[PDB]
C-alpha cells in the first residue's frame, strides 16, 4: 500500500551457536524498508503496528529457539523446541506481535543449538507488516 | 475489488506421490478467486505485481525435500526425514514479484508426499503490498 | 479501518473436548480471539490466514475447523506420529474466506491428541485478515 515492510533472510553460516547468542540470518532474499539488519539478525521496528514473524529451520539434532522482543533489553515471547535423534528435520514457528517503534525482534539460541544453514537445507527468518498503527 | 488482490490455498488430493525431481502439482483448490494458481500446470503466475508471501505444509511418511522456485531459480529448500511415521515439512518466503513471474514447488530425489489418513499437504500464497 | 489479528499460546489450558484451547493471549487486535473457548470469531468479512505450530511428544493430528451459522465445516488435517516421546512440532495453515460471525478453531483427533504441557516450550495459534471482501 504505502508503509511496505517485509523481510526474508536465510542463514549461511555453519559456525555453532552458543546459548543466548542472537541467531544471524546473513543472506537477505527480501528486505523492503530495510528494517532488518543482516549483520545482527535483528528486526527493528520503525513503523508501529501489527507484524507477523515466522521462521523455518533445518536441523540434524535437537533445536530450541527463543523468540525475543524488546528495546535495549529483550524478553522472550516464546520458546519453540523440535527434537531429532540422528535424522534431518525442518521445524517452524510464527507469532503475531503488535510492536512500538524502536522495538527489536530476533531469534536467540539455547543449549539445544543444532541448526543448519546451507544449500539443500536452508534456515530462514521472515516478518512483515500486517497493519500500521 | 477482487481482481486487485491475490490469494490462494491449494492442496494435493491424491495418494500417489510426485515423481522424483519434478514440479509438485496441487490439484484441488480451497480458495483461488483470481485463478493465480493454475491446477493444470502446477504454477502460480503473477497478475498483480508486488510483495507476496508463499508458505506450504506437506505431509510425508518417507524422506521429502520441497524446493520453491521463482522464474526458474530455486529460492529455498527444506527437507524432512522419516521412516514410516508421519511428519509435516514446512517452508516459506517473501518475494517481490513482477507481472508474469512464475512460482512453484518441486521435489528432488526425496519426493514422498504420502500422508497418513488425516494428514494433508497445502500450499498458500498471498499479496501483501501491491505496486 | 479493519485490523483483526491474534496470536495465542498454551500454558494453563482448560482441558476437555477436542477443541484445542490456547489460553494465553499474546496479541488480540480487535479482540477476535476467545481465550476461554479457543475460538476465533470473524467480525470483518474477508480472506484470513490461519496457522498453528503445536508441540507434541507422542501422536498428534490437528485440524483447522470453521463454522457458518453454527454448522461445522471440517477441513484439512496435519499430523506428527513419530511417537518417540521427544519434542516434535506439527504445523499447518490456510487461507479461509469468512463471513461475519463465522468461527474458527483448532481441533484434535480424539485418537491422536497429545499436546505437550509444560514450561520448556510453546504451542501457538495465530490468525490475521489478509484483505476484506
Ligand atoms: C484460563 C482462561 O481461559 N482464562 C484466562 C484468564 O485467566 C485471563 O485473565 C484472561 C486475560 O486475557 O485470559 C483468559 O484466557
Ligand atoms: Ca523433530
Amino acid at each position: 500500500a504505502t508503509q511496505k515492510i517485509a523481510f526474508s533472510a536465510t542463514r549461511t553460516i555453519n559456525v555453532p551457536l552458543r546459548r543466548d547468542q542472537t541467531i544471524r540470518f546473513d543472506h537477505v532474499i527480501t528486505n523492503m524498508n530495510n528494517n532488518y539488519e543482516p549483520r545482527s539478525g535483528k528486526f527493528t521496528c520503525k513503523v508501529p503496528g501489527l507484524y507477523y514473524f515466522t521462521y523455518h529451520a533445518s536441523s540434524r539434532g535437537n533445536l530450541c529457539v527463543n523468540l525475543m522482543r524488546g528495546r535495549e533489553r529483550a524478553q522472550k515471547v516464546v520458546t519453540f523446541c523440535d527434537y531429532a535423534y540422528n535424522t534431518f528435520q525442518v521445524t517452524t514457528g510464527g507469532m503475531v506481535l503488535k510492536l512500538e517503534q524502536g522495538e527489536n525482534v530476533f531469534l536467540q539460541a539455547t543449549d539445544k543449538n543444532s541448526l543448519l544453514g546451507m544449500e539443500g537445507a536452508n534456515s530462514i527468518f521472515s516478518g512483515f507488516l500486517l497493519f500500521p498503527d | 475489488k477482487q481482481k486487485f488482490q491475490s490469494v490462494f490455498t491449494v492442496t494435493r488430493q491424491t495418494h500417489q506421490p510426485p515423481a522424483p525431481n519434478s514440479l509438485i502439482r496441487f490439484n484441488a483448490v480451497l480458495t483461488n478467486p483470481q485463478g493465480d494458481y493454475d491446477t493444470s500446470t502446477g504454477k502460480f503466475t503473477c497478475k498483480v505485481p508486488g510483495l507476496y508471501y508463499f508458505v506450504y505444509h506437506a505431509s510425508h511418511t518417507a524422506n521429502l525435500c520441497v524446493l520453491l522456485y521463482r522464474s526458474g531459480v530455486k529460492v529455498v529448500t527444506f527437507c524432512g526425514h522419516t521412516s514410516k511415521t508421519n511428519q509435516v515439512n514446512s517452508g516459506g518466503v517473501l518475494l517481490r514479484l513482477q507481472v508474469g513471474e512464475e512460482v512453484w514447488l518441486a521435489v528432488n530425489d526425496y519426493y514422498d508426499m504420502v500422508g497418513i489418513q488425516g494428514s494433508d499437504s497445502v500450499f498458500s500464497g498471498f499479496l501483501l503490498f501491491p505496486d | 479501518q479493519p485490523r483483526p489479528a491474534f496470536s495465542a499460546i498454551r500454558r494453563n489450558p482448560p482441558m476437555g473436548g477436542n477443541v484445542v484451547i490456547f489460553d494465553t493471549v499474546i496479541t488480540n487486535q480487535e479482540e477476535p480471539y476467545q481465550n476461554h473457548s479457543g475460538r476465533f470469531v470473524c467480525t470483518v468479512p474477508g480472506y484470513y490466514y490461519f496457522t498453528f505450530q503445536v508441540l507434541s511428544q507422542w501422536e498428534i493430528c490437528l485440524s483447522i475447523v470453521s463454522s457458518s451459522r453454527g454448522q461445522v465445516r471440517r477441513s484439512l488435517g496435519f499430523c506428527d506420529t513419530t511417537n518417540k516421546g521427544l519434542f516434535q512440532v506439527v504445523s499447518g495453515g490456510m487461507v479461509l474466506q469468512l463471513q461475519q460471525g463465522d468461527q474458527v478453531w483448532v481441533e484434535k483427533d480424539p485418537k491422536k491428541g497429545h499436546i505437550y504441557q509444560g514450561s520448556e516450550a510453546d504451542s501457538v495459534f495465530s490468525g490475521f485478515l489478509i484483505f476484506p471482501s
